[PDB]
RNA sequence: UAAGGUGAUAUGAACCGUUAUAACCGGCGAUUUCCGAAUGGGGAAACCCAGUGUGUUUCGACACACUAUCAUUAACUGAAUCCAUAGGUUAAUGAGGCGAACCGGGGGAACUGAAACAUCUAAGUACCCCGAGGAAAAGAAAUCAACCGAGAUUCCCCCAG
RNA sequence: AGGGUGACAGCCCCGUACACAAAAAUGCACAUGCUGUGAGCUCGAUGAGUAGGGCGGGACACGUGGUAUCCUGUCUGAAUA
RNA sequence: UUUUGUAUAAUGGGUCAGCGACUUAUAUUCUGUAGCAAGGUUAACCGAAUAGGGGAGCCGAAGGGAAACCGAGUCUUAACUGGGCGUUAAGUUGCAGGGUAUAGACCCGAAACCCGGUGAUCUAGCCAUGGGCAGGUUGAAGGUUGGGUAACACUAACUGGAGGACCGAACCGACUAAUGUUGAAAAAUUAGCGGAUGACUUGUGGCUGGGGGUGAAAGGCCAAUCAAACCGGGAGAUAGCU
RNA sequence: GUUUAUUAAAAACACAGCACUGUGCAAACACGAAAGUGGACGUAUACGGUGUGACGCCUGCCCGGUGCCGGAAGGUUAAU
RNA sequence: UUGAGCCUUGAUGGAAGUGUGGACGCCAGUCUGCAUGGCUUUAAUGUUUGAUGUUCUAACGUUGACCCGUAAUCCGGGUUGCGGACAGUGUCUGGUGGGUAGUUUGACUGGGGCGGUC
RNA sequence: AGCUUGACUGCGAGCGUGACGGCGCGAGCAGGUGCGAAAGCAGGUCAUAGUGAUCCGGUGGUUCUGAAUGGAAGGGCCAUC
């Protein structure tokens, strides 16, 4: 009585791992009450065709837009800027919709503040290349041109 | 009828044989148990009078298949 | 088929026949009370008592048919529990009991033999029990052989007391 | 051949050898029709709580023996040309 | 007939007639007999059917040794001066007979063991439902009233109607004797006898079944029988006995 | 009161009474391979087993043997 | 909780001063950690493997109560309560076991038994 | 009393005594041994009791056997329990 698992399950559980439990626990509780299944060999592939068509399939299906920054490897046209101030230095900040303004016509248009650098955002030269939230892994690269008027 | 619904197992006859080697007619008879099985395929407890082994069989072949027999054999369940 | 006939003890009576419906023989039909598996219920076999449908210039009542159980199927119904199962009625099919031996299986003695007796024997006999056929069962190698080969099963003669 | 006929019958009677016969119902053969039914080729697949094993019994001419082979009540349990 | 021995007062037989016990099958050996003879003979089956075919096989012509093996020899033992068993006599297949073996094995006969049935119409116990006990005695408790006590106690009449209570027919039993004992009767008759409102008695129907029932217990009773019923089967049990 | 129906009716059996011993109820015990059932529609003032056998006065010693009851050390000890 | 193995972080194989429990410590040491201050002898966990104990519930028991099939003291399904991996049963196994069963329980013998003998 | 292991191994003409199973006596042969200068004597004890068939099984030896073949198990043979 080996059986493979469905839900978690205390001292063995793991949503699909290969256990070997006492027959009773199974034909008396685990199965007929949905939680496991006889390891009927028919099954050890039926529930291994997933461990491959998933943990090696849908974990690769993620990789189709590398870095997401594809042909944007040469920065983007500077429509406007991101502001300035302090007669030479910097003074103004980025409203909850003001890092786009410059790169405001490139990719798809949005407007949200998934802030990444919890600092007072350094006030100097201008053009900088950090990262921003493009996804739970990758990054992106562009610059920032000010406006003289 | 001490008879295992899934394996056919009924009682058999034999001798006892002492040290003296004395034959005495006797019976071996199955370890039966009549257990309440869950089906899910039928949302119900079909409750067969099985012999362990009979049990071990269900535990392998599966109940829908064991109940598949019987149905196909005549038996009630 | 026919010139004789109506079985016997068993005559007699009243009759039927003789060239084709006397009788006799044979094929196929009809009729086939009651009891008996017996099956509408019951029951001390050959008896008692029903329900439902019918049916009568006298449509009271009394005659006629159908109503057992079980199994497979089907239709219609339908709980605890709302679906669903269970249950319920109805219908069509089938079974049921009897009977020689042979046959397959389930179970299985003892006297007796061993010059007592217990392993052993009698014996897988007698006997009970279930099932089937004209036969049954068995059967086309995970069989033998022996370094050559054979080629299912069944039965007979040998091998061999 | 056999039987009967007032005693022992080839030739008295019934028979016998032989040669023939059925409107009907059936048996078995074939030749056909009906309902089925599947045929042939290629490419596959090739019988697991099974084989084996411990325990207890039973079958094998074999009485557990040094005892292979088979069946299985109980507990277990493979390989896959 | 049995016996050391039977006229024996030991068995058996009333008498006649009919019946009534050493068989059959297959092996196996020996004798007789017949064929063929270092050979003899076929089985099943085939069949042109008592022929013929079939020589599968059996016995014999070669023994010794546990055997490997050797071989008119061989085994024994290192080997035997030797020793044991063998070489020197024909077989085989029918037929009849004499024995044996396996079968009921010359015929009849147990008490019994085992299997499967039939019996609680007799009887034991129990269940249901019904019936019966003439007549005559004794006179418990309780009650009433008197007398009694301080009041109870106590006490007398009467009332009452208990009891595996008394006597005694019916009914149920069965202690004694005689008769009977090829009976009137396979357990009685007669004269006496115990119980007789009770653990009583009886009708109808029911339940319990054989290593079982039931038993106020005798091993009693279970259909004229019971230390294990009756019928049928195993079964021609076995019988070193008569 | 019962008994050997058919050779024994008794001093035998039974008896009320006594004791011992089992049983907490799905009781013990009993029929029964089981199911079912009696015990009991009872429940320890009950139900079974055993012996004694109204009643009166009583019922002593013995636990080695046998039997039975209890014992969570050790010795010995089965399948496995 | 507990016997034993493996994996590990602490024992055998960013200095000096103002400060602490346990200890075979060669008999009189030094340590093993505790604060700070410009492959083999040792303790806890993760565990793997058996033993013991609590509890759980989900097999299994219910000769409690109820609902339905059902006008039903059977049965079955369902609900609920109590119990519970115990009890019970199958196989195997040691013990007890005249309750039952099959038998044995010699011969000689101045009858038999006893004695005696073989 | 001295030296010793003849309380040897294979055999055995020929006799006894038994229904039989068996038991007994035995010179002589071969090998090899002890004692004796030698002839020679020794196959237990003056003789006659001091015992237990067969089966099963154990132990040593021994290829005799050994189920396809080679081995092995088991069987035989001799020794002994
Ligand atoms: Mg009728
Ligand atoms: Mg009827
Ligand atoms: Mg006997
Ligand atoms: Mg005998
Ligand atoms: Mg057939
Ligand atoms: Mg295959
Ligand atoms: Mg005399
Ligand atoms: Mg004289
Ligand atoms: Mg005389
Ligand atoms: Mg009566
Ligand atoms: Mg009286
Ligand atoms: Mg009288
Ligand atoms: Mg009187
Ligand atoms: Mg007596
Ligand atoms: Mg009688
Ligand atoms: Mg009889
Ligand atoms: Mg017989
Ligand atoms: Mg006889
Ligand atoms: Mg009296
Ligand atoms: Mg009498
Ligand atoms: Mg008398
Ligand atoms: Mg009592
Ligand atoms: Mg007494
Ligand atoms: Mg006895
Ligand atoms: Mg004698």
């Amino acid at each position: 009585m080996q059986v493979i698992l469905l839900d978690k399950v205390a001292n063995l559980g793991s949503l699909g791992d290969q256990v070997n439990v006492k027959a009773g626990y199974a034909r008396n509780f685990l199965v007929p009450q949905g939680k496991a299944v006889p390891a009927t060999k028919k099954n050890i592939e039926f529930f291994e065709a997933r461990r491959a068509e998933l943990e090696a399939k849908l974990a690769e299906v993620l990789a189709a837009a590398n870095a997401r920054a594809e042909k944007i490897n040469a920065l983007e046209t500077v429509t406007i800027a991101s502001k300035a101030g302090d007669e030479g230095k910097l003074f103004g900040s980025i409203g909850t919709r003001d890092i786009a303004d410059a790169v405001t016509a490139a990719g798809v248009e949005v407007a949200k503040s998934e802030v990444r650098l919890p600092n007072g955002v350094l006030r100097t030269t201008g053009e900088h290349e950090v990262s921003f939230q493009v996804h739970s892994e990758v990054f992106a690269k562009v610059i920032v041109n000010v406006v003289a008027e | 009828s001490r008879v295992c619904q899934v394996t056919g197992k009924r009682p058999v006859t034999g001798n006892n044989r002492s040290h003296a080697l004395n034959a005495t007619k006797r019976r071996f008879l199955p370890n039966l148990h009549s257990h309440r099985f869950w089906v899910e395929s039928e949302k119900r407890f079909v409750t067969l009078r099985v012999s362990a082994k009979g049990m071990r069989v269900i535990d392998k072949k599966g109940i829908d298949t064991v109940l598949a027999e019987l149905r196909a054999r005549g038996e009630k369940y």
